[PDB]
């Protein structure tokens, strides 16, 4: 066998706005990649 | 103890400055040389322990555990060569660095004269151990196993730090020699009940005590082979060694505080043996087998009799050699069929006749066949507990029956029977594997001839 | 921004903090704070985007309000004692406002809601100043007025900071917010031992600055601000992941690393004063910090996360970031436990 | 203390409570912030003049100079907030929740 | 597939390319020298000399001396009328009991 | 003296070295439109530095010894296999476009660094401002999925915002049928499969969106295939441009100092071209990436920092 390393499903658990989704925290899009918002 | 600390440090430059194809050879040879010099610690006197300096000392309890610790590093290096083959050069030399830094902390832990220096090195072993499990384990469950192994230990260690500092402020010193002459009896008060719990629960989580053991079937299963060997051969004995030292300053409160922890161990000794009869994983079967034996050590330490301590010390050394041997055996099968299910590869005695001889000897020591030191240590604990309460023979007799049942059920399941037809890649046993088993079993049997060097300070 | 103006503004941030530390007059202490807040806003607005504008606004309102409360404490202290000297305050009501004004500036709970948001809306270099340098001035005043601080107030703010820093950090994926909550948690330790031994307040502050500065420096080298973006480091700079593992373990207090020294000495100075419940509760709650530190160690160094195709274009260029004092800071963050008795130089 | 101090001391409390309860406008709160310094200015000047603390007669002027410099920095941020969202409402400044 | 990834390789049997392999290493030169250091330092030195070293330890824990000492005291205390072993470990002349 | 804040204070401003002939010119057009010849002639006439169009191996031309590297160190993406199998299931369609944008982004920084550090203008072919034409062509023919288009825009919108647009855009126009005829004449075994629709989509992207949006901030010169052959006429027009628009009129020494500090550090330019958006076309597993990284480190003169490789005859390592 081969040592297991994370796949896309595992990594997407850390790509959200918050670790523990709830009702209030839904719709929280992650911040922009460069801290700039549309004018 | 500098004559052993400095050589161990020099293994790290040796590994990194060696030829790219001689890391396993130089490391193995020089660690074996360090082990040979460890026999000089047996200059033990009948009245006074061996006191080297203001930081380090050795007595009859430290010597057997130190010699065992330095004899385990070469064995770990041999067992790790196979599965660390396609690993790149740099990460292989980091793996060996973790093993050496783990031996460096262990030898200083078993010889620290002051009880806070013991705490620092006792806790320092977590870092290298955690890194081995979480970085070189195979399954996806190694990450959660690492978290369980980390936070179980610290939940008990942190209260221990407070208790030790409190003792120094009151007593004035933590030197173990000083405590032997300045120790005062512990009064019965609510504050002193929690001082007792803090000093002990740190060591109960590592034995482990039944109930606080859920990390052991996760760490010992998801770790690499070298992780399981050191985890189940030395690291469990840190707690047992810790208890034997710190019970000096808890009398007479141990008379009644030991009751809840003697019942968990005595009854937990039967739950863990029974769980082995139905485990579907060969490596997890050996892990639970460790909880049962270490339950005897907890009972022996808590009743504080000369026979119990002699039995406790003998049991700890005997288990370390026998448990590490079983993990190696289960690993050799895994390296061929690359699976841990016990009912997958059967009738292996037909294909690997010699490796089944090692299986037989390992099981005989596991079920305490006389005159092995496994039996000597267990017997003395049974004798001591009979004086404590004659009814305990009932529980310690039932565990003997179950112990022989799962020891030989594992032997029969994998060695006897009929071989699996579709498993066709059972190559013969390499000299590396056969030598690995001979370095576990030969010292285990030789100690039967002169068993007084593993009976501890009360011999 | 012109480079010369950048130096001038930075030296004014330093001058404000230095004026607080060399002043025997409450007016110059207040002037020191005002000069410090005036100079730090331009370095927060330097990137000219809405988030930076919002962060600078939330910081101004918080620090402006805190400074007004502080000046109210000074005047009340003048009415009841007729002097301006920087020492114990002579009125219990002056002490409360003074203690609360400094708590707001530091960011202690429950005056903490701005630290995660201000640190998130400003660049990494500005956050490094905010979380390390800006904590020197308030701690200097606390070092001097601690004989009159209300014990139940300072210990109550300390306990809340340790809890809120712990729970707040578990639910974060952004690196800047994780350090912000980490900063709140470590503040509680510094102010918990203050009534008992102020020397250990400085030691924990010095060690915290060294460790925190190391983390921000390594994040700035790879321009990483999210947990995922930090997980590509193993495929770009393998060495930098081993240094992140060691520092993260240090910050968690695991022996034998440097970050165990302050937690070790603070527990000592509290058990001497027959404080057993608080150090135990503080030490156990700190395991929350060790958890979300360990989570970063699993996604950065102890596992190999997925990479992207364009990463191969990065392998052909070196690191041109300054990484000033990074080799020296990382060693001080990990290998100083054998030199623990050196804390006497702080007395 | 005295009868006048009560109203000066109660005027600071009103402005503090006014500053800690925003309605909609950012400009409204800055006024509550400059009301606070006015009360501190009068309260200190009353203490200094009454006690004949001669060298402290310059302190209230220093309080006024720095407090106005801080106020100028506050108005500048308000202008830059209004040039972005078209108004000085505090509810717009809510991007940093996530 | 959700990503590009290398297929799992196959385990290599060290016997196929080296039937004399001892199992330590792929390179036959290293594979043989690995076996000699394990077998020489392991068995020849540690187990054999260590077993002999432990066998001839100089009176471990003073056990032989105690027996020899005991025979001496028995001779003295027995051919003088004194009891073989007194019930008091310390002389009462030094103990001052309460009240 | 490596460029930095200290050098800028000491005098290394940009306006002190820039003249009215320090321009950035981009030549754009469809496939087989002869922009290579036109662009290479505008360079010599005006004395500008010519940058050959950024291909799959542009980055390798700048680092190391300059020679191309094996194809496994560039994503395994091949332009030849895109024409043969544009619908492949291994994602080579979009993976090629994403890598091409990074090379163009890398080159547009080299263009600005040369202009800002020496005062000499440069001429480019299909800068990053026009690389979206091919993306639209692929998407409308079903070569790439809609998610890939979203990924492209996310990376583009956080990178293209940091750079100034070209002073002059020279657009060579060729009707679609004639272009497809020139492709047949050239004789490339693979390129000859370009369908009519693919070339038409590029034309719509150029006409519909690029030029109208690119004229509000640049001096746009449009030419046909026939007119493009008269270089001195094109060069005459470029020398009579008013230059009354664009964001270049708002730049000063302070603003150009920040830009040079950016385009000289190449890891800061390529920062957001590797955002953690897990898309199957551009995602790589852990076991594959680790293996390729090791091989890249074993190439000559790439195990260490440029200047410390002993195997390429570097010296004084023990004092550098
Ligand atoms: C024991 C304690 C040891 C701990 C020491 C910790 C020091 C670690 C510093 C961080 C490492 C530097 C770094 O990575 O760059 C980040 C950053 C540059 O990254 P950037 O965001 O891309 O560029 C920002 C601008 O774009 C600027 O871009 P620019 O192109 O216009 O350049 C402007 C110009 C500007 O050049 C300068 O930076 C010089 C300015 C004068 C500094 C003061 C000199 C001290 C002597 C006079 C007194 O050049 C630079 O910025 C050089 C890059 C920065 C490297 C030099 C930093 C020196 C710091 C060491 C002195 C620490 C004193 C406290 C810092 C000030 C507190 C506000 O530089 C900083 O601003 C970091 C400021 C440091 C704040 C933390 C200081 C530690 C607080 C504890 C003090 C000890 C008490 C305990
Ligand atoms: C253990 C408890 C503490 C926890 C520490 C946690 C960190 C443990 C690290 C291992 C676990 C990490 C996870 C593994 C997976 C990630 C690895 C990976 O994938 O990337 C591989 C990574 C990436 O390399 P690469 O680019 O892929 O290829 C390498 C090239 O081929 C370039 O290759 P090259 O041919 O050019 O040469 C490579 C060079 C390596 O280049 C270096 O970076 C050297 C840096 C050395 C500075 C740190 C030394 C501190 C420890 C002293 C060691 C000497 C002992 C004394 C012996 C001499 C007596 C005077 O090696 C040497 O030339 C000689 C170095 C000899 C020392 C071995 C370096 C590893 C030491 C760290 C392991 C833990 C040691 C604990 C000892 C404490 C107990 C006494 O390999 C590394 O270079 C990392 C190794 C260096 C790590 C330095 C960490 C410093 C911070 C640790 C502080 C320790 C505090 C202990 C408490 C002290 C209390 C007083
Ligand atoms: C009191 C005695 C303190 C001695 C300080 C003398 C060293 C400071 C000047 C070295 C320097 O240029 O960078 C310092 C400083 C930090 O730069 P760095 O990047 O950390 O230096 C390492 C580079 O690789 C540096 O590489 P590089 O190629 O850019 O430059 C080579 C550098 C090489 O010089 C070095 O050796 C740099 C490393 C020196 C140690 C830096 C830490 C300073 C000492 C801290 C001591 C900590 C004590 C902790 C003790 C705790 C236990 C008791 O040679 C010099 O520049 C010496 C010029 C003599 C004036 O640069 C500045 O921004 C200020 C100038
Ligand atoms: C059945 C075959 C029996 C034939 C031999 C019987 C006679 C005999 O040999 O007795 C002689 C002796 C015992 O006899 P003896 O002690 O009664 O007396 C012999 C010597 N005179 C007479 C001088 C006193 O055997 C031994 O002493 C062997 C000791 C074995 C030591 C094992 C440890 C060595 C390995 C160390 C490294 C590994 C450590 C790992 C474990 C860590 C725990 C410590
Ligand atoms: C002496 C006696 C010793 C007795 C020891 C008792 C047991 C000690 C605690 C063991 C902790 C068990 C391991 C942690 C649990 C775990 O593995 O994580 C599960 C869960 C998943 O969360 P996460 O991993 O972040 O996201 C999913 C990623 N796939 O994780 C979570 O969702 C949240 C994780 C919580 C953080 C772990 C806390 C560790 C324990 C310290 C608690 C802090 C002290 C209490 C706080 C103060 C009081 C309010
Ligand atoms: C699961 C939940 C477990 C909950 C455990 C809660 C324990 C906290 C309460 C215990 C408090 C003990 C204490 O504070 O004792 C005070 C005492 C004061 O010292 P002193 O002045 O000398 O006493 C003489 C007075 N006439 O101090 C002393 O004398 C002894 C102090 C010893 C240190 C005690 C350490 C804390 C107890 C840890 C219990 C272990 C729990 C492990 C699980 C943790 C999670
Ligand atoms: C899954 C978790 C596993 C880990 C569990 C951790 C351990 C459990 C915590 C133990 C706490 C200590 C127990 C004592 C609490 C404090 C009260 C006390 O100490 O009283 C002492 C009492 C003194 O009076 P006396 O009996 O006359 O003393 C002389 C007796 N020969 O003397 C006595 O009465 C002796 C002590 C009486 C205790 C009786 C306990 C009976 C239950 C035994 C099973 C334990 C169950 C654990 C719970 C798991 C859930
Ligand atoms: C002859 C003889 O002393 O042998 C003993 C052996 C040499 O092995 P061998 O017996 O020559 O060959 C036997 C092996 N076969 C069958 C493969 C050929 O010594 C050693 O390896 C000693 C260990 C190496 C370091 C020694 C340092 C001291
Ligand atoms: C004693 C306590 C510890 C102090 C720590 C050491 C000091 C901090 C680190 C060095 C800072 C540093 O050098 O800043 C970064 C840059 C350095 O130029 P560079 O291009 O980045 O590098 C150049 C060298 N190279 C590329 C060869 C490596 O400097 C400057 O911009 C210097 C600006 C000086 C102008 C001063 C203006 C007037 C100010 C006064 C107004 C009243
Ligand atoms: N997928 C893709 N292919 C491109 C891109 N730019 C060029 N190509 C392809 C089209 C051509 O087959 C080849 C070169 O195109 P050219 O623009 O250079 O036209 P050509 O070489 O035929 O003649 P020319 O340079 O104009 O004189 O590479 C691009 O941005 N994306
Ligand atoms: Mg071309
Ligand atoms: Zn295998």
């Amino acid at each position: 066998a081969r040592q297991w390393q994370p796949d896309v499903e595992w990594a997407e658990q850390y790509g959200g706005a918050v670790m523990y989704p709830t009702k209030e925290t839904a719709h929280w899009k992650p911040p922009p990649w460069n801290d700039v918002d549309p004018p | 103890m500098l004559k052993y600390i400095i050589p161990t440090i020099m293994l790290m430059p040796l590994t990194w400055l060696s030829k790219n194809n001689m890391i396993w050879v130089n490391s193995t040879a020089h660690s074996l040389l360090i082990s040979f010099t460890s026999l000089l610690l047996m200059n033990q006197f009948g009245d006074n322990s061996l006191n080297f300096s203001l930081l380090f000392f050795s007595d009859s309890l430290s010597t057997p555990l130190l010699i065992l610790t330095m004899w385990l590093l070469p064995l770990m290096l041999m067992a790790s060569q196979h599965h660390l083959s396609k690993e790149n050069l740099t990460r292989k030399k980091l793996f060996i660095t973790m093993l050496i830094s783990l031996q460096l902390f262990l030898i200083m832990t078993f010889t620290a004269m002051e009880l806070i220096l013991f705490y620092i090195l006792f806790e320092a072993t977590l870092v290298p151990t955690l890194i081995i499990i979480t970085r070189w384990g195979n399954q996806t469950e190694r990450l959660n196993a690492g978290l369980y192994f980390l936070f179980y230990t610290l939940a008990g260690s942190l209260p221990l730090l407070v208790a030790l500092i409190y003792i120094q402020n009151t007593v004035g010193s933590l030197n173990f020699l000083m405590l032997q002459y300045w120790v005062q009896p512990v009064h019965n008060s609510w504050s002193n009940v929690f001082m007792w719990l803090a000093c002990m629960m740190a060591f109960m989580v590592k034995m482990p005590l039944y109930g606080l053991h859920l990390w052991l079937p996760k760490a010992h299963v998801e770790a690499p082979i070298a992780g399981s060997m050191v985890l189940a051969a030395v690291l469990l004995k840190l707690g047992g060694y810790g208890m034997l030292r710190i019970t000096l300053i808890l009398n007479p409160m141990t008379d009644f505080m030991a009751y809840p922890f003697i019942m968990l161990s005595l009854w937990g000794m039967i739950m863990t043996s029974s769980i082995c009869l139905r485990q579907t994983d060969l490596k997890s079967l050996i892990a639970y087998s460790s909880v049962s034996h270490m339950a005897l050590v907890i009972v022996a330490i808590l009743i504080q009799t000369p026979w119990s301590y002699m039995g406790a010390t003998a049991l700890m050394i005997a288990h370390g050699l026998t448990s590490s041997m079983l993990f190696c055996l289960a690993n050799s099968n895994y390296e061929r069929i690359h699976s841990r299910t016990m009912i997958l590869a059967r009738g292996l005695q037909t294909l690997l006749p010699l490796m089944a001889t090692w299986w037989l000897l390992a099981s005989l020591t596991n079920l305490a066949l006389p005159p092995t030191i496994n039996l000597i240590g267990e017997l003395f604990v049974v004798m001591s507990t009979f004086s404590w309460s004659n009814i305990t023979i009932i529980l310690m007799g039932v565990n003997m029956v179950i112990t022989a049942l799962y020891s030989l059920y594992m032997l029969i399941m994998t060695q006897r029977g009929k071989y699996t037809y579709h498993i066709n890649n059972i190559s013969p046993s390499f000299t590396r594997e056969n030598a690995l088993m001979s370095l576990h079993i030969l010292p285990l049997l030789l100690l039967t001839l002169n068993p007084k060097i593993i009976l501890g300070p009360l011999y | 921004m012109n480079p010369i103006i950048f130096i001038i503004i930075l030296l004014t941030i330093m001058l404000g903090t230095i004026i607080v530390m060399i002043s025997s007059h409450w007016l110059l202490v207040w002037i020191g704070f005002e000069m410090n807040m005036l100079a730090i806003i331009p370095i927060m607005m330097k990137n000219h985007n809405p988030r930076a504008t919002e962060a600078s606004t939330k910081y101004f309102l918080t620090q402006s309000t805190a400074s007004m409360l502080l000046m109210m404490a000074v005047i009340i202290n003048l009415m009841f004692s007729g002097q301006w000297t920087v020492m114990k305050l002579f009125n219990p009501m002056a002490s409360m406002l003074m203690t609360m004004a400094l708590a707001m500036k530091l960011g202690m709970a429950p005056f903490h809601f701005w630290v995660p948001e201000v640190t998130q809306g400003i660049p990494l270099s500005s956050g490094l100043i905010l979380l390390t340098w800006q904590k020197l001035a308030p701690m200097s005043v606390l070092y001097q007025i601690f004989p009159s601080i209300n014990l139940n107030l300072i210990l109550t703010l300390s306990v809340l900071s340790i809890l809120i820093g712990g729970w707040g950090g578990l639910n974060q994926t952004q690196l800047r917010k994780i350090m912000a909550y980490s900063s709140i948690a470590h503040m509680g330790w510094m102010t918990a031992v203050l009534p008992y031994n102020p020397t250990m307040t400085l030691l924990n502050l010095i060690i915290y600055i060294i460790m925190t500065s190391t983390m921000f420096t390594m994040f700035m080298a790879n321009s990483t601000t999210t947990t995922l973006s930090l997980s590509h480091t193993w495929n770009k700079t393998p060495i930098m992941t081993v240094l992140i593992l060691a520092t993260l373990l240090s910050m968690g207090g695991l022996p034998p690393l440097s970050g165990f020294m302050p937690k070790w000495m603070i527990i000592q100075e509290m058990t001497k004063n027959n404080s057993i419940i608080l150090p135990t509760f503080m030490a156990i709650t700190a395991l929350l910090n060790l958890y979300f530190y360990m989570r970063l160690t699993y996604s950065t160094t102890l596992t190999m996360f997925p990479s992207t195709n364009n990463m191969k274009m990065k392998w052909q260029f070196p690191l041109m970031k300054k990484m000033t004092f990074l080799p020296t800071m990382v060693v001080l963050s990990t290998m100083m436990l054998p030199l623990t008795p050196m804390l006497s130089v702080l007395e | 203390m005295s009868m006048v101090y009560m109203n000066i001391m109660m005027a600071f409390t009103v402005s503090l409570v006014g500053l800690l309860m925003y309605r909609s406008h950012l400009m409204s709160s800055l006024l509550c912030l400059e009301g606070m310094m006015l009360s501190l200015f009068v309260m200190a000047a009353l203490t200094i003049l009454n006690s004949h603390f001669t060298l402290a007669s310059m302190m209230p002027i220093i309080l006024l100079v720095f407090a106005a410099c801080e106020a100028a920095l506050g108005l500048s941020l308000l202008v830059m907030v209004s040039n972005t969202y078209g108004t000085d409402y505090v509810q717009n400044l809510n991007l940093l929740q996530c | 597939l959700r990503w590009q990834e290398d297929p799992e390789p196959e385990d290599e049997n060290l016997y196929e390319k080296n039937p004399d392999s001892h199992g330590y290493d792929k390179d036959p030169a290293v594979d043989i020298w690995n076996m000699r250091v394990v077998f020489f330092f392991g068995f020849s030195i540690v187990l054999v000399l260590g077993s002999t070293f432990v066998a001839y330890l100089p009176d471990y824990r003073m056990q032989e001396w105690a027996r020899r000492e005991a025979e001496r005291l028995v001779k003295y205390r027995e051919a003088h009328g004194l009891p073989i072993m007194e019930s008091n470990c310390f002389d009462p002349s030094k103990i001052q009991l309460p009240e | 003296l490596q460029y930095g804040p200290l050098a800028y204070i000491l005098g290394e401003k940009a306006t002190k070295k820039m003249t009215e002939k320090s321009k950035l010119i981009t030549v754009d057009g469809n496939i087989c439109s002869g922009k290579s010849k036109l662009a290479k002639e505008i360079a010599e006439k005006l004395g500008l530095k010519h940058f050959p169009e950024a291909g799959i191996h542009y980055v390798d031309s700048t680092t190391g010894d300059g020679k191309p590297l094996p194809v496994q160190f560039s994503g395994n993406c091949s332009l030849e296999k895109f024409y043969d199998d544009p619908k492949s299931n291994d994602g080579n369609s979009y993976r090629l476009q994403a890598w091409l944008y990074a090379s163009r982004l890398l080159q547009y920084a080299d263009a600005l660094e040369h202009l800002l550090s020496t005062g000499q203008g440069v001429v480019l072919e299909r800068s990053i401002y026009s690389d979206f034409v091919f993306l639209e062509a692929m998407y409308r023919q079903g070569f790439i999925r809609k998610q890939c288009v979203d990924h492209y825009n996310q990376v583009k919108k956080v990178t293209i915002c940091e750079y100034l647009p070209p002073h002059v855009v020279v657009y060579v126009d060729v009707p679609v049928p004639e272009v497809q005829s020139r492709i047949q004449k050239k004789g490339n075994p693979h390129e000859m499969k370009i369908t009519s629709a693919y070339l038409q989509d590029i034309e719509n992207a150029y006409k519909g969106t690029f030029l109208p949006e690119m004229s509000e901030k640049c001096e746009v010169l449009q030419y046909s295939a026939w007119e493009a052959q008269d270089a001195e006429k094109v060069v005459e027009d470029i020398e009579y441009l008013k230059y009354d628009k664009g964001p270049w009129l708002d730049q000063n020494d302070r603003k150009l100092h920040k830009l040079r500090m950016l385009v000289q550090d190449k890891l800061e330019v390529l920062n957001y071209t590797s955002i953690p958006v897990f898309l199957p076309e551009v995602t790589v597993g852990a076991h594959q990436s680790d293996q390729v990284f090791q091989e890249f480190t074993e190439l000559p003169g790439r195990k260490y920092r440029a200047g410390y490789n002993e195997d390429v005859g570097d010296k004084w390592i023990w004092l550098k």
